[PDB]
C-alpha cells in the first residue's frame, strides 16, 4: 500500500521531519523523524500531541485554527502568544520572562531538501501580539537547520540571521510573515486557499448534512454583505437628495 | 403546579384516602375523580389556574 | 451578548471550576477565562461536572441517591485515554449512576475492564440485529473464532 | 408584586385604547351606537345560560347557501385496504461469526493492567535496565506496537532516560507469521524506578 | 422499510430490587401518509412484568386502540395515555424529578460538542428562565403610557 | 434505584420484526460497526 | 481530502505538489472498516497522511502506517521519541 507514498514523493514535497525548541510544553530542544510511508503521532490524552500539531500549523498559515481538533469549528483557546508562553492552564506559564521557542519542518521531493522555520521570541514580560516578535524562514538548503537557526540567534538578533541568509545558499528569511507565506506559496504554486483547506483538514470534524460539508469544508464564502452595506450608505445619499 | 402534574399527583393523593370509605370513594377510575375534584375547586374559587 | 448579559440571568455569571485538596482548603486548579484548552482534561472535567449535575437532577429532594440510576453516555471516552476513561467510569459509579456506554467497535479493554456485559449489533444492508451478552461468551465466541 | 403590575399595565391597554377616538363621521355614529350597545349589555345576566343563548335579530348577511343534496355525490365504503401485514414477533437473533475481524481484533486489544504487571515481574527478576528490543525478546508481544507504545510510555512515565538519535532494532512476526524489523529509540527499562509509581 | 399500514413498538424497563417498571409505546399508520398528524400514538406505563411490547403488539393486532384502553381498564398496574404530556407527568411522578432532569438527561446523552465549561452550564445545565418577553412588555406598557402623554 | 435492563423493540429503525436488548444492571456497553443501530 | 488533493495539484497536474496531510483525532468517531476505507481513499489520492489518536485503532494503525511518535507528559514538561517498523 504505502508504496504510493514515494510515489508521491516523486510528485511531490511530502514532509518528514520536526524540531522544536520550548514550543508549548515541549520544554528545551525535542526533534521527530518520519517514515515517508505515512506515520502515526500518540501518547495519553492531554500529553501534547495536538500541542504539536498547532506547532506544525503555525508554520504554515498566517493564521491557523488553534486546537480546532477540540472545538469543532468553534474559537480556539490557545494561540501563538500561549503556545511561546508555555500556558498550562490555570507557575501555569512556562516562559514568563524573554525567551525563544524555534519550531521547524522538512520536506522531500526526489531527493530534493526543504525545510521551514519559525524563531519566536519575547524580548518583554508582557505577552502581547506586539511584543510577540518573530521571524520566518524558508530553506532550499538541507544544510539549514532549526538548531542553526537557534544557535544565530543566541549569537545576536534577526541581524544575524539575515545576514547568515545573505551568507547561505538557498535560504530565505522574513521577519515578516507575509513575505514569507508568499514565497511558499510561490514555490507549490498554489494560493493561500489551499492551506487554509489543509488547516480546516487538521480539526476535520463533525457537521449535520451532506449541503454543510460542501459548505462550510469545501468552499470559501467570500459573502457580499459589506457591498450590501455600501450599496445601502450610497442608496440613502440617493435618498436625501431624492427628498 | 403545572396542571397536569397537579392532577397526577391528587389522584395519587385520593387513592391514599379510599382506605377512608366513610367519605366517597372512586370505583372505577381516580384519575377522573382528581379531575372532577379540581374543576370543582376551580368552581369554589378555591384555586384559581393561570 | 449584551441583550444575554442583560435580561438572560445566568449570562450575567462566569462559571469556573477547581480541583480542591480532599484535606484543606488549598486549590490548584481553574477552568475559567481561559479554558486551557487541554485535549483530553476539558473532556473529563465536562462529562464529571455534567454527571454530578445530572446525579442532582435525577436525585429526589433529601436523597443522596439518584432515583432513575441509569445514564447514556458516548465517545467521549474516544476522546479520553485510558486512565482518563476509568476515572470517568468510577466517578459515574460513585455518584450512583448506572450507565450505559456506547461506541463504535472500539476502546474495548478498559471497558472490559471496568463493565460486566455487553450487546452487539449488525448491519446486514438495510437491517441490524442484535444480541446480548456477557463478556466471557464474546470471548470464547473469539476463541472459537481464532481456532478456525 | 410583578402580579400587580400586570394589571395596572393592562387597565392602561384599555385607557388607551379609549384614547385615540377622533373617528370620522360615520365611524362616530357607529362607535355611538356600539357604546350604547355594550352599557346595555352589562346589565344582563351574563352568568345565567339561557340568557347568553337567546336570538337576536340581527339581518343575515354573507348568507352562504351550502350542502345542496344531491344523491348523487353519494359515495361508499371499499373494502379493498384489507391488505394485512403480518405480526413478525419471531427472535431475529443475530449472528456473531458474521461479524468483522476488525471487531474482534479491538476485542484483543492490548490490555494495559496485564502488561504492566508482567513488564514489572519480568524487570524485577532481571533486576538492571532492559531495553525495548531486550523486552521483545524476553516477552513476545501480541499487539507489538501497541506494547511498544506503553513501554516508552511507562519509561517516560517513570523518567527514565531515552536518546532518540541512537538506535536498536527488534524483529518480530505478526498474527499472520509475516517478520517486521523495528527501528527503536535506545534505553534501559528500570524495575525500581518503575514499582513505585501507580498504575491505571 | 414500511411506508404503508404498520405498527411500531418500543417498551423499555428498569428493576429496583426485584420491582419491575416498563415505559412503553406504540405508533401505527393506517395508510401511507406519514405527516406527523397522522401519527397515532398511544403511551403505556405499567410495572406488572407479564406486561411487554410482544404482549401490547399481539393485542393490537387482535384489535386495536379500541381494545387497547379496554385492556388497559381491564388491566391491572398498567395505564395508558393517548396523549403524551399526561404520560410524562406520570412518569415524573413515578420518579419523583421534574421535566428539567429528563431534558438535561437527553442533553448529555449526545454531549459531543463538549466545548468550555461555561457553556456546559449556560446550554445543558441550567433550566431557561430568560426574560426577553418580559422586557418586550414592560417597553410596551411604556410606549402606551408614552403615547397618552403625548 | 431503578436500573434499565431490557428494550423491546418493534418495527422501529432499522430493526424489522421484534428484537431485545438486556442490558445489564452491573454496567454495560453497547456496540456495533458504524451505520449499526446504536444510536 | 478530496477537495484538498485537487487544490494542492498545481494546474493541470493529476498529483499534488504538496501531498502531506494532518488528521488530529484521525478517527475518534468512526470504526476501523471505516478508517480503513479512508485509508484506502487517502491512497487513491495519492498522498502523505499523518494520524494523531490517543491510544485508540492500533490495529488500523499498525496495519496501514510504518512508524510512530510518541508523546508523554511530566507535569508541566512534555518530550517525544521516535519509533519505526518495516516488513521483511
Ligand atoms: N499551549 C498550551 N496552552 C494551554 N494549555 C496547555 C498548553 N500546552 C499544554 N497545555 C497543557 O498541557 C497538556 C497538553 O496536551 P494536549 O496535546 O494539548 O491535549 P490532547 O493530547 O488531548 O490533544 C494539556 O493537558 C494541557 O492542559
Ligand atoms: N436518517 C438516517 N440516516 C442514516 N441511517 C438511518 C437513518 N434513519 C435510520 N437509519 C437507520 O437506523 C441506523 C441509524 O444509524 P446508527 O448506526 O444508529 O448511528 P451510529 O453509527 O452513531 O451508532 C442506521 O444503521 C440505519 O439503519
Amino acid at each position: 500500500m504505502n508504496q504510493v507514498s514515494g510515489l508521491a514523493g516523486k510528485e511531490s514535497f511530502i514532509l518528514t521531519r520536526i524540531e522544536l525548541f520550548n514550543w508549548g510544553g515541549f520544554h528545551g530542544l525535542h526533534q521527530a523523524a518520519i517514515h515517508q510511508d505515512g506515520t502515526a503521532v500518540i501518547g495519553p490524552t492531554g500529553s501534547g500531541k495536538t500541542t504539536l500539531v498547532d506547532a506544525l500549523m503555525t508554520l504554515l498559515l498566517a493564521n491557523p485554527r488553534y486546537n480546532l481538533a477540540s472545538t469543532g469549528g468553534h474559537e480556539s483557546d490557545r494561540d501563538l502568544i500561549s503556545y511561546v508562553r508555555g500556558v498550562s492552564g490555570p507557575s501555569h506559564i512556562a516562559r514568563p520572562g524573554k525567551t525563544v521557542t524555534g519550531i521547524a519542518a522538512t520536506l522531500e521531493r526526489e531527493g530534493k531538501q526543504v525545510r521551514l522555520g519559525a524563531l519566536l521570541w519575547f524580548d518583554s514580560t508582557s505577552s502581547s501580539v506586539t511584543d510577540m516578535k518573530r521571524l520566518w524562514l524558508f530553506s532550499d538548503n538541507p544544510g539549514q537547520t532549526l538548531e542553526h537557526w537557534l544557535n544565530v540567534y543566541h549569537e545576536g538578533g534577526t541581524r544575524l540571521l539575515r545576514q547568515m541568509e545573505k551568507e547561505a545558499i538557498g535560504l530565505w528569511t522574513y521577519p515578516n510573515k507575509k513575505q514569507y507565506l508568499a514565497r511558499l506559496r510561490d514555490f507549490f504554486e498554489v494560493g493561500e486557499n489551499a492551506f487554509t483547506l489543509l488547516n480546516r483538514a487538521a480539526g476535520l470534524k463533525q457537521l449535520n448534512s451532506i449541503d454543510e460539508i460542501f459548505r462550510e469544508l469545501v468552499l470559501d464564502d467570500h459573502s457580499a454583505f459589506d457591498r450590501a452595506a455600501e450599496v445601502a450608505n450610497s442608496f440613502d445619499g440617493l435618498t436625501e437628495i431624492h427628498q | 403546579i403545572p396542571l397536569e402534574e397537579a392532577i397526577q399527583s391528587l389522584s395519587s393523593i385520593l387513592i391514599e384516602h379510599v382506605s377512608q370509605e366513610q367519605y366517597d370513594i372512586n370505583q372505577d377510575n381516580p384519575f377522573l375523580q382528581a379531575s372532577r375534584e379540581l374543576r370543582e375547586w376551580i368552581k369554589r374559587r378555591l384555586i384559581v389556574e393561570r | 451578548l449584551g441583550a444575554k448579559a442583560l435580561l438572560d440571568p445566568r449570562f450575567r455569571l462566569e462559571f469556573a471550576v477547581s480541583v480542591m485538596d480532599r484535606q484543606s482548603g488549598n486549590v490548584i486548579e481553574s477552568r475559567t477565562g481561559s479554558q486551557g484548552g487541554s485535549g483530553g482534561e476539558k473532556e473529563i472535567i465536562a462529562s464529571y461536572v455534567l454527571t454530578a449535575s445530572l446525579s442532582y437532577a435525577l436525585s429526589p429532594a433529601g436523597s443522596r441517591y439518584p432515583l432513575f440510576g441509569t445514564i447514556i453516555l458516548d465517545e467521549a471516552f474516544s476522546r479520553s485515554s485510558h486512565a482518563v476513561a476509568g476515572r470517568i467510569i468510577a466517578a459515574l459509579r460513585e455518584f450512583g449512576l448506572h450507565a450505559v456506554f456506547i461506541t463504535p467497535n472500539k476502546e474495548m479493554r478498559l471497558l472490559r475492564d471496568h463493565t460486566r456485559s455487553a450487546i452487539v449489533v449488525h448491519r446486514r444492508g438495510q437491517n441490524s440485529n442484535m444480541a446480548s451478552l456477557s463478556w466471557e461468551e464474546l470471548e470464547r465466541h473469539y476463541q472459537r473464532r481464532g481456532n478456525a | 408584586s410583578q402580579t400587580v403590575l400586570q394589571a395596572r399595565a393592562r387597565s392602561e391597554r384599555d385607557v388607551r385604547g379609549f384614547m385615540k377616538t377622533g373617528l370620522a363621521a360615520e365611524h362616530h355614529r357607529v362607535g355611538h351606537l356600539l357604546n350604547e350597545f355594550l352599557n346595555l349589555a352589562l346589565k344582563l345576566d351574563w352568568q345565567r345560560q339561557m340568557i347568553r343563548k337567546q336570538e337576536v335579530p340581527l339581518p343575515a348577511v354573507g348568507v352562504a347557501v351550502t350542502g345542496i343534496p344531491a344523491i348523487e355525490r353519494l359515495r361508499f365504503k371499499e373494502v379493498d385496504d384489507e391488505a394485512e401485514q403480518t405480526l413478525d414477533l419471531s427472535n431475529h437473533a443475530a449472528d456473531l461469526t458474521q461479524i468483522g475481524d476488525d471487531f474482534w481484533d479491538a476485542f484483543n486489544g492490548l490490555d494495559r493492567e496485564v502488561l504492566i504487571q508482567q513488564t514489572l515481574q519480568l524487570l524485577a527478576k532481571e533486576n538492571r535496565p532492559v531495553g525495548l528490543a531486550e523486552l521483545a525478546e524476553l516477552l513476545p508481544p501480541a499487539h507489538d506496537l501497541e506494547t511498544f507504545a506503553v513501554w516508552i510510555g511507562m519509561a517516560r512515565e517513570a523518567g527514565i532516560e531515552v536518546i532518540d538519535s541512537q538506535r536498536e532494532f527488534a524483529e518480530l512476526s505478526d498474527g499472520e507469521g509475516r517478520r517486521w524489523r523495528f527501528n527503536l529509540p535506545t534505553t534501559g527499562l528500570e524495575s525500581q524506578a518503575l514499582m513505585d509509581i501507580d498504575w491505571e
